[PDB]
């Protein structure tokens, strides 16, 4: 992704279709089993901060980690995983996300190595087939990062704004993803929350259109503001070395 | 995986079986992909193609019916079409395609193409070989193997050098910001080729191709194309050719035809007509949907 390539011909309705698609993906990923338990768990903290450092180290496309997280969650909520295979699942989610968004391929042998133990590429690949079968071989999602741009379009923002905005929202979204209390929230809400945190009372088109946008998406002013606080909590409690300290 | 009566059809990631349903015994096209031969498992290209097709549901885009996983194989079930545009054009070359059929085909291609660009998807390699037609007078965009979707490439050119006869000139000039217009150009060259039975830019390779276009449409400048001289691969030492009497290039074309072709062939990607826009072009004032007899 070199920004929001090939998006000039989009009209509000197209952007809405995309939002509706993340709404559905959120649902499919939410009608899971023990939803809250997974997001509040301590193992989810280790798994996401691990994948996060791995992505930073291997210097991966910035949309790999976001997807890897959306995919790890559906896999944990849509199937029964044994504690022994948690780390391995986190690696598969990472491996599959790369096949979708990565420029530089993410290697299984390298991931097996980072996993350590009895983990091998052969095992991760056998686990990837079983995982993709779960996801019906449809691995890409509409992420909160991706939504940031569909929302700026709908608000007829100037081209020049997107960049600065995308870059301010990205870090907040990543932190939100590692916090279960904020990562279980709908994608747009997280997007709009981060956008509020960065655009509120700074851009006029934002301040003029945010109410209708929220309304068309069934979001109350209250929901937006609460989310903003969930995100700020996510940002404060984010620790890159969590998987190190506890694991 | 059983509801099929396979038959061969040299495919893509291996073979490509034509087959029948068991329940419905319906003709379908099967793309076979191996999951156990490559170092990283399922090819990332297959993965991207699937997610891409999953969102491209439209009557003028070959439809991905199903994805089936069996053994060490992954089967992509596509809707089945009898043949491609290249074969057709060749099975009536002297006879030419009736205007009502040419207009209908271009009309459908612009519909599928409009739908594609509305979903942030660039085909990047449109040509007669991957524009399939059936027996109900329909033509559909196929093989998004070099597509760029959501800004991410399913495959880059660097390794897959196909044919350069339909490649837009901004790609050829290394423009770093090319986009949806490149596909419109391809359609513009295909719209002409239909009409004349001959390829619009019969260029040799890479180099010639760009000149093949210059010798036909004239060497662009900053007047017709603001920013050309700044393109990565633009050369001040380029030959300054001039336009050719288009009236002599695509002769059988009526005042509307060239009116649409001339706009799909603008050097400037910013001036080039869009798919949506071309749909409302008068040349599509009286569009029917004839159905040819296929030479099968
Ligand atoms: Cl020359």
């Amino acid at each position: 992704f070199q920004g929001f390539l090939d998006s000039s011909l989009l009209n509000e309705e197209d952007c809405r279709q995309m939002i509706y698609r993340s709404e559905r993906e959120h649902d499919a990923r939410m009608v899971g089993v023990n939803v809250d338990q997974h997001f509040t768990s301590q193992y989810r903290k280790v798994l996401t901060t691990w994948m996060f450092c791995v992505c930073k180290d291997l210097r991966q496309d910035n949309n790999v980690f976001p997807l890897a997280v959306a995919l790890l969650d559906e896999l944990f909520l849509s199937t029964r995983i044994d504690r022994e295979n948690y780390q391995s699942t986190a690696a598969v989610a990472l491996h599959i996300a790369g096949k979708v968004r990565a420029y530089m391929p993410i290697k299984a042998t390298q991931l097996a190595y980072l996993c350590g133990g009895a983990t091998t590429a052969d095992k991760l690949l056998t686990l990837e087939v079983k995982s993709l079968d779960t996801l019906s071989w449809v691995a890409d999602r509409c992420l909160s990062t991706d939504l940031i741009c569909y929302i700026l379009h709908i608000m007829h923002a100037p081209r020049e704004d997107y960049l600065n905005i995308y870059n301010l929202c990205r870090p907040k979204i990543f932190c939100a993803l590692c916090d279960g209390r904020s990562a279980m929230k709908r994608p747009v809400l997280i997007t709009l929350a981060c956008m509020h945190l960065t655009m509120n009372q700074k851009y006029d088109y934002y301040e003029n259109r945010i109410d209708g946008v929220c309304k068309s998406l069934y979001i109350t002013k209250e929901e937006l503001h609460q989310c903003c606080d969930l995100v700020d909590i996510a940002i404060v409690s984010f620790d890159e070395n969590y998987f190190k300290i506890n694991a | 995986m059983e509801n099929f009566q396979k038959v061969e059809k040299e495919g893509t990631y291996g073979v490509v079986y034509k087959a029948r349903n068991k329940l419905t015994g319906e003709v379908v096209a099967l793309k076979k992909i191996r999951l156990d031969t490559e170092t990283e498992g399922v090819p990332s290209t297959a993965i991207r193609e699937i997610s891409l097709l999953k969102e491209l549901n439209h009557p003028n885009i070959v439809k991905l019916l199903d994805v089936i996983h069996t053994e060490n194989k992954l089967y992509l079930v596509f809707e089945f079409l009898h043949q491609d545009l290249k074969k057709f054009m060749d099975a009536s070359a002297l006879t030419g395609i009736p205007l009502p059929l040419i207009k209908s085909y271009l009309f459908q291609l612009l519909q599928g193409l409009a739908f594609c660009h509305s979903h942030r998807v660039l085909h990047r390699d449109l040509k007669p070989q991957n524009l399939l037609i059936n027996t109900e007078g329909a033509i559909k965009l196929a093989d998004f193997g070099l597509a760029r979707a959501f800004g991410v490439p399913v495959r880059t050119y660097t390794h897959e050098v196909v044919t350069l006869w339909y490649r837009a000139p901004e790609i050829l000039l290394g423009c770093k910001y090319y986009s949806t217009a490149v596909d419109i150009w391809s359609l513009g060259c295909i719209f002409a080729e239909m009409v004349t039975r001959r390829a619009l830019f019969p260029g040799d390779s890479e180099i010639d191709q760009l000149f093949r276009i210059f010798r036909t449409l004239g060497t662009p400048d900053e007047v017709v194309w603001p920013g050309v001289t700044s393109m990565p691969d633009y050369k001040p030492s380029f030959p300054k050719w001039a336009r050719q009497d288009f009236s002599k290039v695509v002769p059988p074309l009526d005042e509307d035809g060239r009116s649409l072709l001339s706009q799909m062939l603008h050097y400037d990607p910013n001036k080039r007509i869009s798919a949506k826009a071309a749909l409302a072009h008068p040349f599509f004032q009286d569009v029917t949907k004839p159905v040819p007899h296929l030479r099968l």
